DNA sequence: GCTTGACAAAAGTGTTAAATTGTGCTATACT
């Protein structure tokens, strides 16, 4: 609304407009240009603190863009004699990684200290401790030798501040799956009921007492007699009729969607979509209004009438933080139009300016014989075949040469004991190829240190000697993709010492590998709609033998009944039925009739198309009795016919045997997500791996092959059982045993029966313990009376 | 100089960051027996074993003291000639007559995949 | 089948120079 790029979406709301609906992200800003004394942003804090100790004032302009330090992977500061900076979307880059604090609650009603105050306070300790070697400076001397930098060494400073951004509860790692976690992990309060967000109208006053809209004091509250939502919660359409657990509960899911490749927006929403997106931040808006100039996927630019000219470089395929892709897309043309505050680029998880964290789907709420059974799923094959429900997902691996003990690290595509079909993949360095494809356990950088002294067994150079292969002097440190992952290379990264490329001390080349890969919604995977139900992907149906209704339309999904019982939940069923009424259209009955149900609603509501979006704000959105007119004016389908009755049923006709279902089928469109733990990523297996040093109990470093862990619960129950052998087993020859998990490993192979099991190193190292500690533990066996474990 | 300045770290210091697991339990150690190798390296023995009683006995007994597979340690070809009561010299030139009858395919195949 | 001598690479061995390492020391008075 009052938006230029604003879509057309109509809205129930019975009310006038909210508000300002003020910035966001203001909260994160506001605290930042008092506490660096901005021109915008009276004294200000920056100059405050140094007042305070004064006796007993600049930043130069930033040194790297944004860009540029998350990519060399350095911090975004400005030195002030390097302090950090805040970017436009209220964040920090600390080391090349994107960073968020959040602002903490210190009551004494109850009272936050927003970001501002938080740096402030930490520089305190940096200058009293600073101040505290002064006075030891400048005691200890003769005198008139003392110059202010002598005096002062700012490693107390600058050493606060570095320790504070890091190893604090404050300063978080930028929650990024999707724009709407990393606007909620902004704006999110906490205290030393210890986390919660912030209201959406919620204004902060200047020292950080929360004002509500005039705005209103907190204590001004006993003086004189919607704002209650947060942002992710009031994108909930129906939230009045839904349990307030069962909200707050479906907000952590949005939080926890994944960017689809398509991002298609949602069919029944409320007003906030639109104005949540762009002040995400990873949405591009026009700065000044104007004209565009040439579109391309890499930049767009317009022609202001102003004469100036402004161009925007579009992230393509960027990595997040947890993985995700950040792909922006285009949505203006040539010759087109534009105004100030205008949406011409679609972020990840936006279509056209508001946030789409899903798709809409075809739902039937029947029990489809157990496969849905209790929270379980079931999806049409077409969700595959049309990529509706696919993501891509990134991932980043690294790998370093530097100085050695022995020698120097070196990476190249020699490996002592290889194939060349296993190097075919790699170019002259040793690195994969742009755009190879990768499986578990191929080469990405071919990496090689120095080994010795070698002492090699001499059956290994007999064969040396047979087959001529020269016993190489170095050992094979190569990257090698991790277990159960694969895709295509995107973009590699090579930092070398022998140019440019600060490397820290030792280092002498870094080479960074990008893969990523369409993720085909799977079987196992999550789904979750925004009233905070959730549930795995049970089945996969072929589009064929699918519950379709009487146009030969298969349902998507299907959805069981079983949750509804007093679990209460209503308003799912509510954006179904009004999801049908928004894809089918509707043109009321009124020409004389005017009926009573429509009598509080607006004007021209009246009549809408086919596909049409629907706006429902929270706490007064369409009412009860207009949804049962709108399902009774629901026009036909291609060839004039009804779908759906006034009860938003259907005889549905079971696509595995042809005959209908007997009774009718509650039918309609949901808005669901798709989850961020995926099942390729939570699937795990180990038959033998790799073992800790200190204890021989398995462990999953690189190239994953974790071992589960059988704790004592677990052996509580195995021992309920009475299986002895089982438990023993378990905790002796799979876990502890140096010798006898080799010794069982080779049964197996021979076909021989399993050894009998040893003793287990974790209780070993028990008597060394006991006896570090002067005890004198004794085994004391019946005949022999004392024995060494050896 | 700044790689001999660097401090170490605490085992254990926990890193479990949500889980307090020990930063002490997740290093590998490297030198723990590999159980697959283990095994084929005691099958490597057996061929080669038996690969070994095609040769002449005088034959195989070179090549074994040549690289010290049954007692562990290499030998010179003085020290080879001097069990054996011959020049050092003729010692060399049966190794190779004996490493391309071991080049020969028949013996051979088998042992390329190992 | 095997040995000889010429011979060069390789591995020891002794002799020296360089470096590293360890200990002593600093005098206004100062608790």
């Amino acid at each position: 609304n009052s938006v230029p790029g604003a879509p057309n979406r109509v809205s129930f709301a019975k009310l006038r407009e909210p508000l300002e609906v003020p910035g966001l992200l203001d909260v994160q800003t506001d605290s930042f240009e008092w506490l660096v004394g901005s021109d915008r942003w009276p004294v200000g804090g920056l100059e405050e603190v140094l007042a305070e100790l004064s006796p007993i004032p600049r930043f130069d302009e930033v040194k790297a863009s944004v860009d540029e330090c998350k990519d060399k992977d350095m911090t975004y500061a400005a030195p002030l004699f390097d302090f950090p900076m805040m970017t436009e979307k209220g964040t920090f880059i600390i080391n090349g990684t994107e960073r968020v604090v959040v602002s903490q609650l210190v009551r004494s009603n109850r009272r936050l200290r927003t970001v501002g105050e938080l740096i402030q306070n930490q520089i305190r300790v940096g200058l009293s401790r600073m101040e505290r070697v002064v006075r030891e400076r400048m005691t200890t001397q003769d005198v008139e030798a003392i110059t202010p930098q002598t005096l002062i060494n700012i490693r107390p400073v600058v050493a606060a501040i570095k320790e504070f951004f890091g190893t604090s509860q404050l300063s978080q790692f930028m929650d990024q799956n999707n724009p709407l976690s990393g606007l909620t992990h902004k704006r999110r309060l906490l205290a030393l009921g210890l986390i919660g967000s912030l209201s959406v109208y919620a204004r902060v006053n200047p020292f950080g007492f929360i004002e509500t809209p005039d705005y209103l004091t907190a204590d001004e509250e006993d003086r004189h007699v919607r704002q209650m939502v947060s942002v992710a919660t009031a994108m909930i359409p129906f939230l009045e009729h839904d349990d307030a657990n069962r909200a707050l509960m479906g907000a952590n899911m949005q939080r926890q969607a994944v960017p689809l490749v398509r991002s298609e927006a949602p069919l029944v929403g409320t007003g906030m979509e639109l104005r949540a997106a762009i002040d995400a931040g990873d949405v591009v808006v026009a700065d000044k209004t104007g004209v565009i100039e040439e579109v391309s996927a890499d930049y767009i630019t317009v022609m202001a009438d102003d004469g100036t000219r402004q161009s925007y470089r579009l992230r393509k395929f960027a990595r997040s933080n947890h993985g995700t892709c950040a792909n922006q897309r285009p949505i203006v043309d040539a010759g087109q139009r534009v105004e100030a505050g205008q949406v011409i680029a679609d972020g990840p998880c936006t279509q056209n300016g508001e946030m789409a964290l899903g798709k809409n789907l075809l739902v039937a709420i029947m029990p489809w014989e157990g496969h849905n059974y209790e929270d379980a799923i079931i999806l049409s094959n077409r969700l595959v075949e049309e990529d509706v429900l696919t993501s891509i997902h990134i991932e980043e691996h690294e790998i370093d040469a530097r100085d050695t003990k022995l020698g120097a690290e070196e990476i190249t595509r020699d490996i002592p004991n290889v194939s060349d079909e296993v190097l075919a993949d790699l170019d002259e360095r040793g690195i994969v190829r742009i755009g190879a494809e990768v499986r578990d356990g191929d080469i990405l950088v071919g990496k090689v240190t120095p080994k010795g002294e070698t002492e090699l067994t001499p059956e290994e150079r007999l064969l040396r000697a047979i087959f001529g292969e020269k016993a190489r002097e170095v050992r094979d440190t190569s990257l090698k993709v991790p277990h159960g992952e694969s895709g295509k290379v995107i973009g590699i990264r090579v930092f070398s010492r022998e140019d440019d490329d600060e490397l820290p001390a030792g280092v002498n080349e870094l080479v960074r590998v990008y893969v990523a890969q369409k993720r085909k919604i799977s079987d196992g995977d999550k789904l979750a709609g925004r009233h905070g139900n959730k549930g795995v992907i049970g089945k996969i149906l072929p589009v064929e033998d699918m519950p379709f209704l009487p146009d030969g339309t298969p349902v998507d999904i299907i959805l069981n009944t079983h949750g509804v019982p007093r679990r209460m939940n209503i308003g799912q069923i509510l954006e179904t039925h009004l999801g049908w009424v928004a894809k089918a259209g509707w043109n009321i009955d009124v020409a004389a009739g005017v009926p009573d149900w429509a009598s509080k609603l607006p004007e021209e509501l009246y009549s809408a198309p086919a596909d049409s979006t629907v706006a429902t704000p929270v706490f007064d959105g369409a009412q009860e009795g207009e949804l049962a007119g709108l399902l009774g004016s629901t026009l036909p389908n291609r060839d004039g016919e009804v779908m759906v009755d006034a009860d938003g049923k259907s005889t549905l006709f079971d696509g595995r045997s042809g005959e209908p279902f007997p009774y009718p089928v509650t039918v309609g469109y949901m808005y669901i997500l798709k989850l961020h733990h995926l099942v390729d990523d939570k699937i795990h297996a180990r038959s033998t791996g790799p073992y800790s040093m200190i204890t021989q109990q398995p462990l999953g470093g690189k190239a994953q092959f974790g071992g589960q862990r059988f704790g004592e619960m677990e052996c509580w129950a195995m021992q309920a059982y009475g299986a002895a052998y089982t438990l023993q087993e378990l905790l002796t020859i799979k876990s502890d045993d140096t010798v006898g998990r080799v010794k069982v490993y080779e049964a197996i192979v021979k076909g021989e029966n399993i050894p009998e099991p040893g003793i287990p190193e974790s209780f070993k190292v028990l008597l060394k313990e006991l006896q570090s500690l002067c005890l004198n533990v004794e085994v004391l066996s019946s005949d022999g009376a004392a024995i060494e474990m050896r | 100089i700044q790689q001999y300045a660097r401090e170490p770290i605490s085992l254990d210091q926990t890193i479990g960051d949500e889980g307090d697991s020990q930063l002490g339990d997740f290093i590998e150690d490297s030198e723990a027996v590999v159980a697959v190798d283990a095994v084929s390296f005691t099958l490597l023995q057996d061929q080669l074993q038996s690969v070994l009683e095609t040769l002449s006995e005088r034959e195989a007994g070179v090549v074994r003291l040549r690289f010290g597979l049954t007692d562990g340690q290499p030998r010179t070809l003085d020290e080879i000639g001097q069990v054996y009561g011959v020049t050092r010299e003729r010692i060399r030139q049966i190794e190779s007559k004996t490493m391309s009858k071991l080049r020969h395919p028949s013996r051979s195949q088998v042992l390329r995949d190992y």
